[PDB]
């Protein structure tokens, strides 16, 4: 349990969801074994298997920081999972990284300029992946196609030049905890348990993050994890059953955050 | 974002041959004339007598970016232009200067249209905006006084790439990137029919005499007549097989001649088994040209992204082509050496040139060396950034801005620059200075000097004024100084130039707080300062000192004519030791 600051749950709900990934849980206990926000989440998570807990510890760290959480109000658990994230990939990468190795996949980001209907195509990594509302078709397959057109043309190969594209991405390599992540700017959003991805490795629903409210930054965060099911808000640590999941897919509720660890 | 940016161009005075591919085509069969209108924001005049060696006649050198499309008027008393830098210009064909230029679009303007009975035409671009222009006023039109009757034409849901009217002027659709055609009446501006049946970009559009029937070709590689008088697609064509971006047509209305992607020209009947292969050319086609000098349509001019424009006449119908315009190399890598002053250029061709940026000029020519292995034949130095380049027309195009342009500082000695001692100076600075140097107002005397006063740019080089896409302004480094030219300066180079070009308001050092410890010391400096400057202060802490003091950063000992921002750029708040 992780007492609650005032609107600091956007933290204790992606804390206790990285908690469940087991590869990243590891790696991460190691890590003290041998003054900045990673031996703040260290000092924190060296005390959590130890023995309800306020990370003070951490949100001291965090704030002082990163200056976009340091206000009374709400934050988006996103911003600082990829915050909380990179953050680790590269504080590593001075002193290719554990967590490259855990949350790192690639996807494939086609792009066909209009004037010579070149199909160019490059790829760029991700630790986490953002997508908008079926997720078995999400991933297996592509995006659609989003337009590149006033201030945001595309340069071209061929062209030499910025002319007007199309974008849409595609997965191109899978990690092994997929950190993924469903849109806001509210509906029937429906996800399984186990997930058949691209040699089919299929995933367990591992860790996953919910939302109550119509509006990302003024609700509520909690946590639903992987024991040995239960269910994490703040002060209250309560068990939970499978089909309790359901309930999550006006202020008709939906979640947030999954996390898909590998059948492996 | 409407902040103001200033570009100039690296180009011989005279660019005889295109030195990118060609968008547009346009033909004077009264004085034997093709214009071309080039990817490369210059449109070139030529012969096409069997006659001529080089058939050049001229250049007609006002746009900034792709010249997209050309229209012919008053028989060729009259030109009109339209390009990605915003602008629909207005041209005297015979004699070969700009009379005017209107920049209601907000961007890049991709194609027009001609009525030639009613003499009104259109432009159409990027912007989703149609408008509308009746020519006689536009030839009276100049620089100094472009406010006229502008009737606008509104439907259009995306990007506009075609545009097209009748003969008549009665009749203009458009087509664009959804797959429908929007239709009008010009002399009324009132919406006519849309035009669903694609399911690709339009790249092009024709009608006939009357604007009853029309063709349009597309990116789904399908040409569809269409009954007007029927609002309805009559026949689909799949001669192609890549997307469709350029057609013509004859007298009868009858016969099509299309090319695309494929780079195939075929040429088929709507009596439309009967396709006629003519050729593939080497490049994806942009647009075409049929000759009217008589009926059966003689010979067919071909524009491609090929520097090169030939014509063609009428398995392969032909094989060589009949005709052949040559065209320039275009850069199409760049490399700037960061002494942030240079530039290793490579074009088509394979020839690798080095250039100076600050003056405005080609060092040399290097025949074909292995570029990536001339970058290294590579000072250790760093100096800040300041400028910006693009090849977009095939030219070294080089961009100031003024979040930047006043970074690079570097040493009159260390910049080639005579010293009988050694000044601190600001790159972009003086090259403001070069390009107005022939701007009255960048003559002021402070405590009558004209220019910067180590170098020039070269009297031919232009100058451009650029929102971050609109192009505001344009003229050549020397024509600073014509009133009508100057007039329009006061109306458009801004405050940050003015500051420094008229004002001689000189800019911000950088400075580098920095650390000396063998208790470490904090001190500060100009990040140009020179190491030798530092085992100086240590002495005290001058020859001598050479002999005396090593310098140290990251236990790497330093080279005495280094200045403080590269040992922090590569070795490396900034600290050294001492011994």
């Amino acid at each position: 349990g992780l007492v609650n600051f005032g609107n600091t749950c956007y933290c204790n709900s992606v804390l206790q969801a990285l908690y469940f990934c087991r590869p990243f849980r590891e790696k991460v206990l190691a890590y003290k074994s041998q003054e900045s926000l990673l031996t703040c989440l260290a000092d924190l998570f060296h005390s959590i298997a130890t023995q309800v807990i306020p990370p003070k510890k951490f949100i001291t760290r965090l704030r002082k920081e990163n200056e976009l959480f340091d206000n009374y109000m709400q934050q988006d658990a996103h911003e600082f999972l990829n915050y909380l994230l990179n953050t680790i990939a590269d504080i590593l990468q001075e002193e290719p990284t554990w967590v490259h190795e855990i949350f790192q996949g690639t996807l494939t980001n086609e792009t066909r300029c209009l004037t010579c209907e070149t199909i160019s195509s490059k790829d760029e990594d991700f630790l986490d992946l953002s997508v908008d509302v079926s997720i078995t078709h999400c991933l297996r397959g592509f995006s659609n196609t989003e337009t590149l057109c006033s201030e945001y043309k595309y340069y071209c190969e061929e062209c030499r030049s910025k002319q007007e594209a199309h974008k849409r991405m595609k997965v191109k390599k899978l990690p092994m905890i997929l950190a993924l992540h469903l849109k806001r700017f509210s509906y029937r959003v429906v996800f399984p348990l186990e997930l058949r991805l691209f040699p089919d490795r299929m995933y367990d629903l591992v860790a996953v993050v919910v939302h109550c409210g119509s509006g990302p930054n003024r609700g509520h965060y909690i946590a639903i994890v992987k024991s040995h099911w239960l269910l994490f808000d703040d002060d209250i640590v309560e068990k939970i059953d499978a089909q309790a999941i359901e309930e999550f897919y006006k202020n008709s509720e939906s979640g947030y955050i999954l996390f898909y660890q590998s059948r492996d | 974002r409407r902040k103001v940016q200033v570009s100039y161009v690296i180009r011989d005075e005279v660019e005889k041959y295109n030195r990118n591919g060609v968008n547009a085509l346009q033909l004077d069969p009264a004085l034997n004339r093709l214009f071309t209108a080039g990817r490369d924001s210059i449109i070139r005049i030529w012969s096409v007598n069997q006659h001529k060696q080089d058939p050049y006649i001229a250049s007609m050198e006002h746009h900034t970016d792709w010249v997209n499309d050309i229209v012919l008027c008053c028989n060729g008393k009259t030109l009109i232009s339209a390009s990605s830098d915003t602008t629909v210009k207005v041209w005297n064909a015979h004699k070969g200067f700009c009379m005017s230029t209107l920049r209601t679009h907000k961007d890049y303007v991709k194609a027009l249209a001609y009525a030639k009975d009613k003499e009104l035409v259109a432009s159409a671009g990027l912007d989703r905006q149609i408008f509308l222009w009746d020519v006689n006023t536009l030839t009276a039109l100049t620089a100094s006084n472009n406010t006229v009757t502008t009737s606008s034409l509104s439907g259009n849901k995306d990007s506009i790439y075609s545009l097209a009217m009748n003969q008549l002027g009665t009749i203009i659709v458009s087509g664009s990137t959804e797959k429908v055609l929007r239709v009008w009446d010009p002399r009324t501006c009132a919406k006519l029919m849309k035009l669903k049946g694609h399911t690709d970009n339009v790249k092009a559009l024709l009608l006939n005499r009357d604007g009853t029937q029309c063709l349009s070709g597309s990116s789904d590689g399908t040409i569809r007549l269409w009954s007007l008088g029927q609002q309805r697609c009559i026949a689909t064509y799949r001669v192609h097989d890549e997307g469709v971006w350029a057609l013509q047509v004859n007298d009868a209305f009858t016969h099509v001649y299309s090319g695309g992607r494929d780079r195939k020209i075929y040429c088929t009947d709507l009596r439309p088994d009967i396709r006629v292969l003519i050729c593939e050319e080497k490049a994806p086609v942009l647009k075409m040209e049929l000759d009217r000098s008589a009926d059966p349509p003689p010979a067919i001019w071909v524009a491609t992204t090929k520097s090169t424009v030939n014509k063609w006449t009428l398995t392969p119908l032909c094989t060589q082509p009949d005709q052949v315009i040559k065209g320039g190399a275009s850069i199409i890598q760049c490399h700037i050496l960061n002494d942030k002053r240079h530039i290793l250029t490579k074009d088509t061709n394979n020839n690798v040139a080095y250039w100076d940026v600050l003056k405005a000029c080609k060092v040399e020519d290097l025949g074909k060396v292995d570029f990536e292995d001339e970058i290294k034949k590579f000072k250790m130095v760093y100096v800040p950034n300041w400028f910006s380049v693009d090849l977009k027309t095939g030219m070294l195009t080089i961009t100031l801005d003024e979040s930047d342009c006043f970074a690079a500082w570097v040493s009159a000695k260390d910049a080639g620059f005579s010293s009988p001692s050694d000044p601190k100076l600001n790159l972009g600075g003086l090259l403001l200075q070069a390009l107005l140097e022939y701007w009255p107002r960048t003559h002021v005397n402070p405590m009558v000097q004209k220019g910067n006063g180590y170098f020039q740019v070269p009297p031919h080089t232009p100058v451009i004024f650029g929102e971050a896409g609109r192009t505001l302004f344009r003229l050549l480094c020397r024509d600073s100084g014509g009133e009508t030219e100057s007039m329009l300066l006061n109306e458009t180079v801004p405050q940050w130039v003015i500051d420094i070009t008229v004002d001689k308001n000189m800019p911000k050092f950088n400075k580098i707080p920095f650390y000396l410890q063998p208790k470490k010391d904090r001190l500060s400096a100009s990040d140009m300062l020179q190491v030798r400057k530092v085992m100086e202060h240590v002495y005290e802490k001058a020859v001598l000192a050479e002999e005396k003091i090593e310098l140290l950063c990251q236990d790497q000992v330093l080279d005495p004519n280094m200045d403080l921002r590269t040992v922090k750029h590569f070795i490396w708040d900034l600290t050294l030791h001492y011994r």
